[PDB]
């Protein structure tokens, strides 16, 4: 089906810092455009890069000029070697026909071009991302370029999860008042729904088998059975015991720190005491 | 005459040479005014390091191409 | 509602850092506080696309070394740093000279991005060492010397690619260093009274908060199953350690450091309060099913 797309954690990032170095510079926020660069290798194509595309605005349509990525293909050239065009990017929502006209030019320049779409305002689960191939209808008349929409991989190299986590643990929680407990008890709250969404999806099915809708496969209730019977997980003395161990030996470490914020409140209380009731 | 050079991290400097002027006697002059060493010294005229041999000839120019300096800058 | 904040469009502070106050900088620039005293910037802040960055170009370059350059900006007492840029450099792992090809680079890629719309400056550069730990040799010493005198602003960034792999965490070092003349640990090498170290930092908007929690959401076995606050336990005795030395410090001064030392015992405590909760969380959830 067409090609594999794989994308990595990188492009991503690329698209917010542009849009939100746009936001803050011109403050109501803008449509950017730029690129997209990667490898082929037969029926598969891989992004590992994107750089920003200059685009003038004639009218009121979007023209992506070709002088400014002739320089700037060689120039990147250098430090990347085998990495090649592949196809570009831009925030919005819904493929509007100025993406059409703007893809047209993009067509010119390389006959089968990627798309890429991210949408700043989603309000749902899914990826805002989308990855878009392009079709030439065959239909006579204005001969519309027909997004087909594929499927996005999560590609990674070895340092991907490393940095991410590195990233992500702290995220700034303790300078924007967002509170720590708004993130941890938060960030573990879409994991605890994610696993309710697939038990109750599974408890649908065997809902459904049981009435008589879907056929009675039966391989698939025995698995269903297997993992009823798992349920209570490790009920012995044994692990209650290292649980309550590990529950005291966090509440004393608590208590010391505890102890220590109590004691610099009673420092700074008897510092501004000193000086207010008492002379020297 | 009236020449500009803007560096990387935002340092003006402007000079003035006659056109027939020798590299070398640039490069003096603008260690004269800045305080660059006198053989560390990377020039750049409109995308093109310029040639310490090739002695500016003719400067067909009023303002507006800078030639940018640059700073030698290696680790090992 | 269950997300209670959400955002729509709001932001704080954490978002207002990225922008371009030009009288701030100009007046900044003009002031020129940090010319009058040796011990200035200590707070290094680098945001996160910076550090994939520099993180690829150093796989990329191998068991070779490889060399860039980064963008940003001073605040303050503080430094930003939120962009990275490579360079076409090539030579033997253990020395990289910089030839005229990023001579030739470095203001191009200069003029392309003020042409994008990017109007940051030079910072620094970065220079990775695979494997011999990050301390700045004496020709980086050398280089920071002329960098620093003539340059003012700047900082130097080494890393430790094959570390880095090996251990799984970063070895992002950000190093400042005392100008000539001023005197006044076998790891940090043979010229440590002569260059000196600094702390890091990182910071990412929230539209860039919003994705990477969406992305890092498809992680939830890990996240249900990692039972942290066991893997980390050198790290937290490490922490205690520390804390014990700043608390003595601290007593030994009150015959200021007192608000460092309930800062730091209350992230280490927030953190192991944390590792308890996901736990007993974990119990609940897992445990009390099923009778």
């Amino acid at each position: 089906g067409s090609v594999s797309v794989a994308l990595h954690p990188l492009v991503i990032l690329n698209i917010s810092d542009h849009w939100i170095r746009m936001r803050s510079q011109e403050g109501r926020p803008v449509q950017v455009i730029g690129a997209l660069i990667g490898k082929q290798e037969g029926r598969n194509i891989e992004v590992m890069n994107s750089f920003e595309l200059l685009s003038h605005t004639v009218e009121e349509k979007i023209i992506i000029d070709k002088e400014y990525y002739y320089t700037k293909e060689e120039q990147f050239k250098q430090v990347f070697k085998e990495l090649e065009f592949l196809g570009w990017y831009t925030t919005g929502g819904p493929p509007d026909p100025s993406d059409i006209h703007v893809h047209k030019q993009v067509c010119e320049i390389i006959e089968s071009p990627l798309f890429l779409k991210l949408n700043p305002m989603t309000k749902h689960t899914d990826l805002p991302v989308s990855v878009f191939e392009s079709v030439i209808d065959i239909i006579n008349g204005e001969a519309t370029m027909l997004f087909a929409e594929l499927t996005y991989t999560l590609a990674t190299e070895e340092a991907e999860r490393i940095g991410v986590d590195h990233v992500a643990r702290m995220t700034a929680t303790g300078s924007g008042e967002n509170s720590t407990v708004a993130e941890h008890l938060i960030a573990q709250h879409s994991a605890i729904k994610m696993l309710h969404s697939r038990v109750k999806l599974i408890l649908e099915y065997v809902k459904a088998s049981e009435a008589g809708e879907v056929p009675f496969n039966h391989e698939i209730l025995r698995e269903a059975y297997a993992l009823c019977h798992c349920l209570p997980v490790l009920s012995t003395d044994k692990f209650k015991t290292d649980f309550y161990d590990q529950c005291n030996d966090v509440g004393l470490m608590a208590y010391l720190g505890t102890i220590t914020k109590t004691c610099n409140t009673m420092n700074q209380f008897v510092n501004k005491f000193n000086v207010l009731y008492d002379r020297q | 005459m009236l020449i500009k050079v803007k560096t990387l991290t935002g340092k003006e400097i402007e000079i003035d040479i006659e056109p027939t002027d020798k590299v070398e006697r640039i490069k003096e002059r603008v260690e004269e005014k800045e305080g660059i060493p006198p053989q560390q010294q990377r020039l750049i005229y409109s995308g093109k390091q310029m040639n310490d041999e090739k002695t500016a000839a003719d400067y067909k120019i009023l303002g507006g191409s800078v030639l940018h300096l640059v700073l030698a800058l290696r680790g090992g | 509602t269950w997300e209670l904040a959400n955002n729509m469009q709001e932001a704080q502070s954490i978002d207002e850092i990225y922008k371009y106050d030009k009288k701030q900088q100009q007046e900044i620039l003009a002031a020129k506080p940090w010319t009058k005293d040796h011990h200035y910037f200590k707070y290094c802040k680098i945001s996160a696309l910076a550090l994939l960055k520099m993180v690829m170009h150093a796989r990329s370059g191998g068991n070779l070394a490889v060399m860039g350059l980064m963008l940003g900006k001073v605040d303050g007492e503080t430094m930003i740093i939120m962009d990275s840029f490579a360079l076409p450099v090539e030579g033997t792992e253990t020395r990289v000279n910089a030839q005229a090809a990023a001579y030739e680079y470095m203001a191009a890629y200069i003029e392309n991005a003020k042409q994008v719309g990017r109007l940051e400056n030079a910072i620094g550069w970065y220079h990775s060492h695979p494997g011999y730990g990050c301390w700045l040799s004496g020709i980086n010493v050398s280089t920071q010397m002329l960098n620093q005198q003539f340059q003012e602003p700047f900082v130097a960034v080494v890393i430790d690619p094959t570390r880095t792999i090996s251990a799984g965490k970063v070895n992002l070092g950000a190093f400042r260093t005392y100008p000539k003349g001023y005197k006044p640990i076998e790891d940090f090498g043979v010229h440590c009274k002569q260059y000196y170290a600094l702390e890091v930092s990182y910071f990412k908007s929230s539209l860039d908060r919003k994705l990477l929690e969406l992305l890092w959401n498809k992680y939830w076995v890990n996240t249900l199953s990692s039972s942290s606050l066991l893997t980390n336990a050198d790290y937290t005795t490490g922490q205690v350690f520390d804390l014990s030395e700043k608390l003595e410090q601290s007593e030994a001064q009150l015959g200021d450091k007192l608000a460092k030392a309930t800062r730091d015992s209350c992230k280490t405590t927030i953190e192991a309060i944390h590792g308890l909760m996901s736990q007993v969380i974990k119990d609940k959830l897992f445990n009390q099913i099923n009778i």
